[PDB]
C-alpha cells in the first residue's frame, strides 16, 4: 500500500541564476586533475596535475 | 462548457454524517478544478474547500476539517463532499462550483481561486 | 484569515442610477478578489474577478476596480435585473483560506 505524502507550502517567487562553484580538498587530501584534450571517460592520464 | 449536476436534499439526525456530490458534464473531469461552498440558510457564504483533480489534493477551511472530507472520483466525473458529526449549525445549501483550468493535463494548471460554474444547490438539514 | 467587509448592507437605489457597492478587506490582495451575484434560489453568478475583469456573459454595465484593501464594484445604468445580493470574495491565499463578504442587497426605494 503506497499512500502520496502530500506538502504544501507558500509560493514565493525568487530570482534564480547559477553561480559558479568549485569544489576544495579538506586538509588532508588533494583532487587529482586530468590535463589530456582528448581524454576519455576513462582510462590513464599521462598529464597529470594537483589542485586544491 | 462546464454543467453541474448536483445530488438531492437529505435530512441527518446531529451526530450522523452526510455525503454529497456533484457530477461535471460537457467538459473533461481532470482538466480543472472544483471547490465547495455551504450558503447558510438566509445568510452568507462559507467557502468550505477546493479540490484540484489533476493531482489528487485538497484543501479545507480552518473550522471545518476534523468535519470534512472533499473528495472526486474521476471515472464518473463527479466530486464528492463528505460531513461527519454533523450539528444543526450545518443545516445549509452546499454546492459546487467549477473553475476551467488552463489544460491542467498538460501541466498548465493556473489554481484559479475564483469560480464560474455553479451547480443548483442541496439543501441539507438535520433532525 | 481574511475577512471581508461590504460597506452598506443594503444598497440605496433606483432604475438607472449607478451602483457603488466597496468592499473593504482585513488584508491586502493585488487582483485576487471576485464578484458574485446571488439572486434568490440561485447560483451566485460571477461577474468580475481579477478585481476588475469581467467573466463571459457579463452585461458591460458591470465593471470594477480596487488595489490593497480597497474595492469597488460599480453598475452602470442599473437595471430591476441587476438586483442581485452581492458578494465580494478574497482569494489571495496560499493554503487556499479564501473568504467571503457578508453580501449586499440592492433596493429600489419606494
Ligand atoms: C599538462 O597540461 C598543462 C595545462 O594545459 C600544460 O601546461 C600549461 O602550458 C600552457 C602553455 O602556455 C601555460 O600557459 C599553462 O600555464 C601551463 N599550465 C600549467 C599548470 O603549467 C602542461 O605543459 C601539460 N604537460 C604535459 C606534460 O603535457
Ligand atoms: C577509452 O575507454 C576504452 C574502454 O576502457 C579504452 O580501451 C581500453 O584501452 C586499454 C589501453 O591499453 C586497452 O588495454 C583495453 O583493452 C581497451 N579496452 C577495450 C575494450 O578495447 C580506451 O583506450 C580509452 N581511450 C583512451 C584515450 O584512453
Amino acid at each position: 500500500n503506497c499512500n502520496t505524502s502530500v506538502i504544501t507550502q507558500a509560493c514565493p517567487k525568487v530570482s534564480f541564476e547559477p553561480i559558479p562553484i568549485h569544489y576544495c580538498a579538506p586538509a588532508g587530501f588533494a583532487i587529482l586533475k586530468c590535463n589530456s584534450k582528448t581524454f576519455n571517460g576513462s582510462g590513464p592520464c599521462t598529464n597529470v596535475s594537483t589542485v586544491q | 462548457q462546464v454543467q453541474l449536476l448536483e445530488s438531492g436534499a437529505e435530512v441527518k439526525k446531529p451526530g450522523s454524517s452526510v455525503k454529497v456530490s456533484c457530477k461535471a458534464s460537457g467538459d473533461t473531469f481532470i482538466r480543472y478544478s472544483f471547490t465547495w461552498v455551504r450558503q447558510a440558510p438566509g445568510q452568507g457564504l462559507e467557502w468550505m474547500g477546493r479540490i484540484i483533480t489533476i493531482l489528487d489534493v485538497a484543501h479545507y477551511a480552518p473550522h471545518l476539517q476534523g468535519r470534512v472530507t472533499i473528495t472526486a472520483d474521476k471515472s464518473t466525473s463527479t466530486v464528492y463532499l463528505e460531513l461527519r458529526n454533523l450539528r444543526s449549525d450545518d443545516t445549509a445549501v452546499y454546492f459546487c462550483a467549477g473553475v476551467y483550468e488552463g489544460e491542467a493535463d498538460e501541466g498548465e494548471y493556473d489554481n484559479n481561486g475564483f469560480l464560474k460554474h455553479w451547480g443548483q444547490g442541496t439543501l441539507v438539514t438535520v433532525t | 484569515e481574511l475577512e471581508l467587509t461590504q460597506s452598506p448592507a443594503t444598497l440605496s437605489v433606483s432604475p438607472g442610477e449607478r451602483a457603488t457597492l466597496s468592499c473593504r478587506a482585513s488584508e491586502s490582495v493585488s487582483s485576487d478578489l471576485a464578484w458574485y451575484q446571488q439572486k434568490p434560489g440561485q447560483a451566485p453568478r460571477l461577474l468580475i474577478y481579477g478585481a476588475s475583469t469581467r467573466a463571459t456573459g457579463v452585461p458591460a454595465r458591470f465593471s470594477g476596480s480596487g488595489s490593497g484593501a480597497e474595492f469597488t464594484l460599480t453598475i452602470s445604468s442599473l437595471q430591476s435585473e441587476d438586483f442581485a445580493v452581492y458578494y465580494c470574495q478574497q482569494y489571495n491565499n496560499w493554503p487556499p483560506r479564501y473568504t467571503f463578504g457578508q453580501g449586499t442587497r440592492l433596493e429600489i426605494k419606494r
